[PDB]
């Protein structure tokens, strides 16, 4: 029985993470979008990576 | 006689058979040290080569 | 700039630190409790010149501990358990001893 | 003892992934230094003109 | 045959298993020519 339940945290754990990695992503979308509107067609390297 | 015939049969589940286990155990112990030696040497000499 | 001092200053500085969370895997090795440490590492801030790959180096951002809960909470009770029942036959164990021839 | 060693699995220091990094970093930082030197280089000869 | 029973009760508590101890002793060995190794390189920056 209880290493189901068990499962069942961990299923919690993992939607716990993804919420957060989303934001990021947004916070990304962001300044990839305006790092691009300033750059001409350069852009940052490193976000590119994060993304 | 029947149980020892069971047991017999129980046995050959399952089975030592001492020899063929130690005997690939020692290749196995072999196959180990000659892996582990392949990463040290190997990336050792490379990394002060291709530093210098 | 001074770039180009900087990006090796950032790696040497990231790479010692690396290097001192591996030994403290290492230190510690042996000692129950203990769980091992893993480390991170990523680009430099966008001091971005004007725009391009001017990364400027690297960073190690911080350390994670390789930890749980699920398991973790789940072996207090069997530990419990451990003690308890091996407690119940060790004290018969105390008595049948004395009693049994 | 065996949910412990389960939790060890995880938790436990392996002692061989650990050893190979530990090169494998001096080679890192050895690369970053070195690398100093040679922007060293550089500036030597852009001062010596 | 009591005397026995005590003698063997008291081994329980105080004694100690061989096995575990030569066990640990030579993995903690291990573990300090690793500590030393480590400190070595390190220092050798």
């Amino acid at each position: 029985r209880d290493q189901d339940k068990q499962v069942n945290i961990a299923i919690g754990s993992s939607v716990a993470q993804i919420n957060n990695y989303a934001k990021q992503i947004a916070n990304l979308n962001d300044q990839i979008s305006r790092m691009t509107g300033v750059g001409a067609g350069a852009s940052p390297n490193d976000l590119l990576d994060q993304r | 006689d029947r149980a020892l015939g069971q047991k017999l049969q129980m046995s050959n589940l399952v089975d030592v058979d001492w020899n063929s286990v130690i005997s690939s155990y020692v290749m196995q112990q072999a196959a180990l040290q000659a892996s582990y030696k392949t990463f040290t040497d190997m990336q050792g000499m490379s990394l002060f080569q291709l530093n210098r | 700039m001074s770039s180009l001092i900087n990006h090796a200053m950032s790696g040497l500085n990231a790479a010692q630190a690396a290097l001192n969370t591996v030994s403290n895997n290492i230190n510690n090795y042996n000692v129950a409790g203990y769980t091992r440490q893993t480390t991170i590492l990523a680009q430099a801030n966008s001091t971005l010149g004007a725009g391009g790959w001017i990364g400027n180096g690297v960073y190690v951002s911080g350390v994670q501990r390789e930890y749980d809960a699920f398991i973790t909470n789940q072996l207090r009770g069997a530990q419990n358990q451990s003690s308890g029942l091996t407690t119940r036959y060790e004290q018969m164990s105390k008595i049948d001893n004395l009693l049994a021839d | 003892k065996q949910l412990y060693k389960q939790q060890q699995s995880v938790s436990g220091v392996n002692l061989d992934e650990e050893y190979g990094n530990l090169q494998r970093y001096q080679q890192y930082y050895l690369a970053n230094a070195q690398v100093l030197q040679t922007a060293n280089a550089l500036f030597d000869a852009l001062l010596n003109i």
